[PDB]
């Protein structure tokens, strides 16, 4: 972390070669085995590189690691959007006695294709209702960039209270996922004719609306 | 101890 | 195939100690080192130290000596390790991990552990039916609303894992009342929905609460 120097980003477009460098010194990686980690968004830390060039079964050929001196590399050959992750370089440092990460990598491939956000606006259900609550959730999912900014509006006039909305999250199949919440009583939701969601992503607005009826 | 320590320094060691 | 199973997510307040588990399968359990990595959320991977699980002999790391203690229990197959004097920047979530082939080859799913002055709170689920005005073609989006729980995880699931196709739960949003809300929804076929039971599986570990919703057309 301190100990281990690691880039915190590397690019590369779509079926490039992207070169992450682990540097430390010989009390670390210049005398010890290097292993290699990789963080998909929202899972576990899996062992990607063991023993300075091993894989383990599982890991595609694409990955290869390898050790020069006091310093560590991981190569990535054909780089797919799959591999968009955090990457974590680890070794024993002899003189802490103690194993060392270093700090986050993200890989991150350019070029991805444009995807305009798909908008789902649920109302309020009928149990929420009953139970002197109202809700409304505007779900924004599959959009590439991840910047979205969220609007609400009562009828034709904004809502700035009870919103409170997600930053965008890293998809499973990357792209990106975010949602925003408009709390209301019962009352203001059947005494209006619309509510409407608005999002907007890479200048182009896309608004679902939903009505008491 | 530092044994412990000398244990793991020597399995580390490549 | 190894298997490591940890405890469930937990609130502590500060000042407490708490023990996460982590149950080991799949190999000799003597034989492999076993390591604790934390990660707060949004940082990178601490570790935490090392135990040997044969003689018991432990080393922790230089930020967390002064209050993790690692046991193990070898008729189990179980290591654990107590974090004493929690405190807020102790929220993180905790990995145990093999030490095989010189690195950490195995890792548990994690804990996540919450330590905070507020008390947990059980969750409002509730069904999202599926509209007739936002379908889109032959494809539906039905799900269930989590309300107002802390602290986080809740995780997911519909029909007990056997409709994954469409899935996507989506992150939590924390409210200004210090609670968490998410949803949870699943693209189907607009046909179906009169023929296919919708059931959502919700899990909050930290309340030991699980809620099955079931979603109807509306």
């Amino acid at each position: 972390q301190s100990v281990l120097t690691q880039p915190p980003s590397v690019s590369a477009p779509p079926g490039q070669k992207v070169t992450i460098s682990c540097s430390g010194s010989s009390s670390n990686i210049g005398n010890n085995y290097v292993s290699w980690y990789q963080q998909l968004p929202g899972t576990a830390p899996k062992l990607l590189i063991h023993e300075n060039n091993q894989r383990p079964s599982g890991i595609p050929d694409r990955f290869s690691g390898s050790k020069s001196g006091t310093s560590a590399t991981l190569g990535i050959t054909g780089l797919q959007t799959g591999d968009e992750a955090d990457y974590y370089c680890g070794t024993w440092d002899t003189n802490l006695g103690a194993f060392v990460f270093g700090a986050a990598t993200r890989v991150t491939v350019l070029g991805q294709p444009k995807a305009n956000p798909s908008v789902t606006l649920f109302p309020p259900s009928s149990e929420e209702l009953q139970a002197n609550k109202a809700t409304l959730v505007c779900l924004i999912s599959d959009f590439y960039p991840g910047a979205v900014t969220v609007a609400w509006k009562a009828d034709s006039s904004p809502v700035k209270a009870g919103v409170e909305t997600t930053t965008p999250s890293k998809q499973s199949n990357n792209k990106y996922a975010a949602s925003s919440y408009l709390s209301l009583t019962p009352e203001q939701w059947k005494s209006h004719r619309s509510y409407s969601c608005q999002v907007t992503h890479e200048g182009s607005t896309v608004e679902k609306t939903v009505a008491p009826t | 101890l530092d044994s412990f320590k000398e244990e793991l320094d020597k399995y580390f060691k490549n | 195939e190894v298997q490591l199973v940890q405890s469930g997510a937990e609130v502590k307040k500060p000042g407490a100690s708490l023990k996460v588990s982590c149950k080991a399968s799949g190999y000799t359990f003597t034989d492999y080192y076993m390591h604790w990595v934390r990660q707060a959320p949004g940082q990178g991977l601490e570790w935490m130290g090392i135990i040997k699980p044969s003689a018991g002999n432990t080393r922790n790391a230089q930020k967390f000596q002064g209050r993790v203690t690692m046991t193990r229990d070898t008729s189990t197959s179980t290591v654990y390790m107590e974090l004493s004097a929690l405190r807020f920047e102790d929220t993180a979530v905790y990995y145990c991990a093999r030490g095989g082939v010189h690195g950490l080859d195995y890792w548990g799913q994690g804990t996540l552990v919450t330590v905070s002055s507020a008390s947990t709170k059980g969750p409002s689920v509730f069904p999202l039916a599926p509209s007739s005005k936002s379908t889109s073609g032959g494809t539906a989006a039905l799900g269930c609303l989590v309300k107002d729980y802390f602290p986080e995880p809740v995780t997911v699931s519909w029909n007990s894992g056997a409709l994954t196709s469409g899935v996507h739960t989506f992150p939590a949003v924390l409210q200004s009342s210090g609670l968490y809300s998410l949803s949870s929804v699943v693209t189907v076929p607009s046909s179906s929905l009169g023929t296919q039971t919708y059931i959502c599986n919700v899990n909050h570990k930290p309340s030991n609460t699980k809620v099955d919703k079931r979603v109807e057309p509306k």
